[PDB]
RNA sequence: UAAAUAUAGUUUAAAAACAUCAGAUUGUGAAUCUGACAACAGAGGCUUACGACCCCUUAUUUACCCCA
């Protein structure tokens, strides 16, 4: 393609291109319809290979080092599997979750209002609210809903967790959250909700959107929560922080994050300690 | 080196409504062509920043293109421009002088006049000619023509060739010499003394157009004839882009005029503007009608909305691009499709109900019927305009309560083709106090009122105007020393038709006599409200035995109330939100509650408010107080004394058709309560 | 309306540190190894280049209260 030539001229100009693209990456720059666009995608691509290259002579400096190490070099109760054990013992705990735990609803119906970019994002996200639910010491019964098989969403899914994907102790339907459960025990969380969430209910499914808007669309979440008659809810971020920048919409990691802590007993002050630090100048 | 983007996008296309002005854009700097009334709504609306203007360039001394030029400088000087330059005729000295006598006094920003005689006004961006025109057989005869020639700007550097040559790239160690490439200086660089020229794009001239103004058929000789003109025609040196034609069709279409049109190049591209466009100019105002329309057709009525030289026919945010390319750019044409307003009322939550259960509910003479023209304060909106509310006694008679900036645009687009009998109707208007929202609108009446008469063939007289003393001194001013406007009026004193008024000289007893004998009315009093002073509340008796009572801007007043007892309509104001109590006292204004009270006291069969603020604009707070007997105004609504009824069933309606900014005002309702608290 | 402002895991800095994910039966530096992910609000420009410079959108904060 002609990308590929394309891309020969930019180089000379040296505006910020990294050595060489897949051919991935090429299908890619076809899609970039501006030369504006492509200028952050090659920008983008600058900067990866840069800590790519950082990051591998940082390793193999490592290497070298660890290596001259070797050179110059009882009674234990237990051998060291500590990583492998606390797998499985955080799988028990899943399993367990998965019986009796309290749902918590991720909705996937957000391709559509996404790109590529925001998309990946949304997975990167979901991976560590995943996570931190995994790690917790009262896990939530995990619910992907509306999650097509086929859809972009689910296939970069499988990428990141491989194998571990039907391995995972969380339910993933294509069905949504009004045909699972009680449509008057769930509670759709959305920064633009008019009420205000005043104490964590434990009888109650929350609804998370799976949504990294960064092309901001304002009131998408509520408009889903309002076609459902379903109940919205917005965090006190106003009532106990004294916000000063940055977008009250938080990241996926940070609202499962504050929900754990909130289930566990907390009180809003230990839960929104998760709440970005540059955001708010303190609790009033 | 010069600015890169430059454009001329048309604010006002030239219909009747908005009149012609033409916005030219850069990197560094804005300049305004014109300024009509209406110019500063027409520009907020479709968000074209004023606080960043330099020089607003004026074309002719008159009304149609100084209207809003008052207007302009009382926001910008909000904005907190520190500084602005009105260049044009001589006469701005003098109209900047007359402006003062009701807008204050004009100090924090400084607007510095630059006329014709001056020297050329030199810019980041570009060079600016005036060329003074005087017609053939206080000047009428002076138009002043602008040619706007665009600096040099710098050859972009070539890398590429740079290192073609065997010369060195270096995108920062050469950035010196770089900027001596730019500037075209001969490279030592590559062993010999090279020419940056050929390093370098080659440098553009520079484009220049033409803003020209030919009001009539004196004109056309003198432009045709001008020494200054000819040196930008035909010389192969020096090209004209664009030049923008204000003339209107009758100019245009002349011999002469076209000759001198071809005589720039056949490269050149002409843009006019005159009333044959006759396109969309305020589409919020058009979109939020087509709604209101789905409610009540009769009370929320329909906005009317319609060779040898290659003429591009202005429409409104056209753009001819000069930088970095010359071609018409399109793109944020005003597209108005009335079925995709419809649609999208339809698609509101509770709209569609609303209206349905208020036609299932519905399943007095027909004068008179307020119009209001406009229903919002000081700065204009996109949804409301400045004070005007128009009173049509009967078929061949009309009386106008306040007419400000943007008046007889409203009026326009009401009526369409029927404005020339409306105006031809009118007999008083009414001023209640000199806040430039006001009165503002009053010249652009007076002109186009003598332009329906002619064309009606009614012969022409003078128009009763009752407003203050300081309204003359405003007018004579004007009459003096900018535009012969006083042939227009005979103006009533409005401490004359107080009750209890001293007898004024025979010559306003006997203007008062017809007043009353024109627009058919037993009794026209007026009162001193309370409104920082010289300010009049008007009631109106028809013999038939109704009254109509207009407050104008006042707080709770008691002879306004004494006056106005067993009215059939009072028109009072809501400016402030019920709460803001502490901000009516300080500004002299009136809250929803204290208007309803005064409402009461009156024993008013109905009460509208009018007068909102942007702060509620889109939909004023409806207090849950009095349904039946207090209405809300809108523009471009028409209340007759048979909709009485229905004006109390239209809220569950309208509520549902501005609930998404409902929401928005009661928040800052809530959050201001909460900023209390904090 | 005007101003600053906007780090999508968190900070700091003007790229790192700490985090995240998959694999690992680890002889107790696994304090590791092999991979995955890497986008300083968003869109479009200008320029040799830039997170500067222009513009728009959204959002935050504050000021204003509407043309005082
Ligand atoms: O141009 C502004 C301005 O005139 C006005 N405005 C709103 N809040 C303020 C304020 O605190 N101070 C001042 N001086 N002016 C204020 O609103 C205009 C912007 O309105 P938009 O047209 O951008 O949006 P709109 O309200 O129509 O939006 P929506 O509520 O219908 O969605
Ligand atoms: C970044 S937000 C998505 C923003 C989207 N424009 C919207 O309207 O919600 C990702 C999800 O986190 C949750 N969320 C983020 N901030 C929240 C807040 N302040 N209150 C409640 N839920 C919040 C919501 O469930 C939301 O769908
Ligand atoms: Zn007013
Ligand atoms: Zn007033």
């Amino acid at each position: 393609a002609a990308t590929r030539e394309f891309i020969e001229m930019w180089r000379l100009l040296g505006r910020e291109v990294p050595e060489h693209i897949t051919e991935e990456e090429l299908k890619t720059l076809m899609e970039c319809v501006s030369n504006t666009a492509k200028k952050k995608y090659l920008k983008y691509l600058y900067t990866k290979e840069k800590v790519k290259k950082a990051r591998q002579i940082k390793k193999e400096m490592k290497a070298a080092a660890r290596e001259e190490a070797k050179n110059i070099k009882k009674n234990f109760l237990f051998l060291r599997l500590w990583d492998r054990n606390m797998d499985i013992a955080m799988g028990w705990k899943g399993a367990q979750a998965m019986q009796f735990g309290q749902p918590l609803v991720f909705d996937m119906a957000y391709e559509n209002y996404m790109k590529r970019k925001e998309l990946q994002n949304t997975v990167s996200q979901l991976l560590e609210s995943e996570g931190w639910n995994r790690r917790n010491v009262d896990p939530f019964h995990i619910y992907f809903c509306n999650l097509k098989i086929d859809g972009a969403l689910h296939r970069e899914l499988v990428k990141r967790y491989q194998e571990k994907w039907d391995k995972l102790l969380l339910t993933s339907t294509e069905k949504s959250h009004v045909d699972l459960f009680p449509k008057d025990s769930i509670i759709y969380l959305t920064a633009d909700s008019p009420n205000v969430m005043t104490t964590f209910r434990h009888d109650k499914v929350y609804v998370i959107g799976s949504f990294v808007d960064k092309s901001m669309q304002p009131g998408t979440s509520l408009a889903k929560a309002k076609r459902l008659n379903l109940a919205t809810e917005c965090l006190p971020l106003d009532k106990y922080l004294q916000w000063e920048i940055g977008n009250k919409n938080l990241t996926l990691d940070q609202m499962i994050r504050i929900l754990l802590c909130l289930k566990n007993n907390g009180n809003w002050q230990e839960a929104l300690q998760f709440v970005p630090k540059r955001k708010h100048t303190g609790f009033l | 080196g010069g600015p890169n983007t430059v454009y001329l996008q048309v604010v006002a296309a030239g219909s009747r409504d908005s009149g012609a002005a033409l916005y030219v854009f850069s990197e560094f700097n804005r300049y305004l062509f014109n300024c009509g009334e209406g110019v500063q709504r027409l520009m907020q609306e479709h968000k074209l920043k004023v606080a960043r203007l330099d020089n607003i360039f004026l074309t002719r001394m008159h009304w149609s293109n100084v209207g809003g030029l008052s207007g302009m400088i009382l926001t910008l000087k909000e904005t907190g421009l520190p500084k602005c330059v009105l260049s044009g005729p001589p006469q701005l000295e003098k109209y900047l002088e007359a402006i003062k006598i009701f807008s204050g006094p004009l100090k924090g920003i400084e607007l510095a006049v630059r006329p014709h005689s001056a020297p050329e006004y030199e810019d980041e961006t570009m060079t600016v000619y005036q060329i003074p025109i005087h017609s053939e057989q206080r000047d009428s005869s002076l138009v002043v023509a602008f040619i706007c020639k665009l600096h040099l700007k710098r050859g972009n550097f070539l890398v590429l060739k740079a290192k073609e040559m065997g010369l060195p790239v270096g995108t920062a160690a050469i950035a010196p010499i770089i900027a001596a490439v730019k500037d075209g200086k001969s490279i030592t660089h590559e062993g010999r003394e090279i020419l940056a020229e050929e390093l370098c794009t080659p440098p553009d001239p520079g484009a220049a157009f033409v803003v020209v103004e030919c009001p009539d058929e004196s004109f056309i000789q003198p432009i045709c004839e001008n020494a200054t003109f000819q040196r930008y025609q035909g010389k192969a040196d020096a090209p004209v882009a664009l030049v923008v034609h204000m003339a209107p069709a009758s100019v245009l279409v002349d011999s002469r005029y076209q000759q001198w049109m071809e005589r720039f190049g056949p490269d050149t591209q002409h843009l006019v503007l005159n009333e044959n466009c006759a396109s969309v100019h305020n589409l919020r105002s058009h979109k939020i009608q087509t709604q209101l329309n789905l409610i009540h057709p009769d009370i929320f009525p329909l906005l009317t909305s319609f060779l040898s030289v290659p003429m591009v026919q202005g429409e409104c945010l056209l753009k001819y691009q000069l930088r970095p390319r010359r071609e018409w750019q399109r793109d944020a044409i005003i597209t108005c499709n009335p079925e995709e307003f419809i649609v999208e009322a339809l698609q509101l939550p509770n709209f569609q109900q609303s209206v349905q259960e208020y036609r299932r509910s519905a399943q007095r003479s027909q004068y008179p019927e307020i119009i209001f023209l406009g229903t919002g304060s000081a700065i204009p909106m996109k949804i409301r305009n400045v004070s005007a509310t128009l009173v049509n006694i009967s078929p061949d008679t009309s009386l106008l309560l306040d007419c400000g900036e943007g008046t007889f645009g409203q009026l326009c687009r009401h009526y369409g083709d029927q404005v020339d009998r409306v105006l031809g109707t009118l007999a008083a208007v009414f001023v209640s106090h000199l806040h430039a929202d006001h009165h503002t609108g009053l010249p652009s009446i007076l002109l186009q009122r003598e332009r329906a008469l002619a064309s009606l063939g009614k012969p022409l007289h003078p128009l009763l105007v009752v407003a203050p003393n300081q309204l003359k001194a405003w007018l004579q001013q004007y009459h003096n020393q900018c535009q012969e406007v006083l042939h227009h009026i005979s103006m009533i004193p409005a401490k004359c038709l107080q009750e209890g008024a001293e007898i004024s000289s025979p010559a306003v007893e006997r203007l008062i006599s017809s007043l009353l004998r024109t627009c058919d009315l037993e009794e026209f009093q007026t009162c001193l409200v309370r409104h920082c002073k010289h300010a009049f509340g008007c009631a109106l008796v028809h013999t038939s035995g109704w009254k109509v009572v207009y407050s104008g801007d006042t707080m709770p007043c008691e002879a306004l109330v004494r006056m106005g007892k067993d009215a059939t309509l009072l028109i009072h104001e809501a400016t402030l939100e019920d709460g803001l109590e502490e901000e009516a006292v300080e500004k002299t204004h009136s809250t929803t509650s204290q208007a309803i009270s005064v409402g009461m006291r009156m024993n008013a069969e109905f009460i509208m408010l009018n007068h909102f603020s942007q702060r509620y604009a889109k939909v004023p707070l409806f207090s849950p107080n009095f349904s039946e007997k207090v209405g809300v105004a809108f523009d471009h609504m028409k209340v007759c004394f048979g909709d009485f009824p229905t004006m109390p069933k239209l809220i569950p309606p309208l509520k549902a058709l501005f609930a998404g900014d409902i929401e928005e005002m009661e928040e800052r309702r809530e959050k201001r309560e909460l900023r209390q608290v904090r």
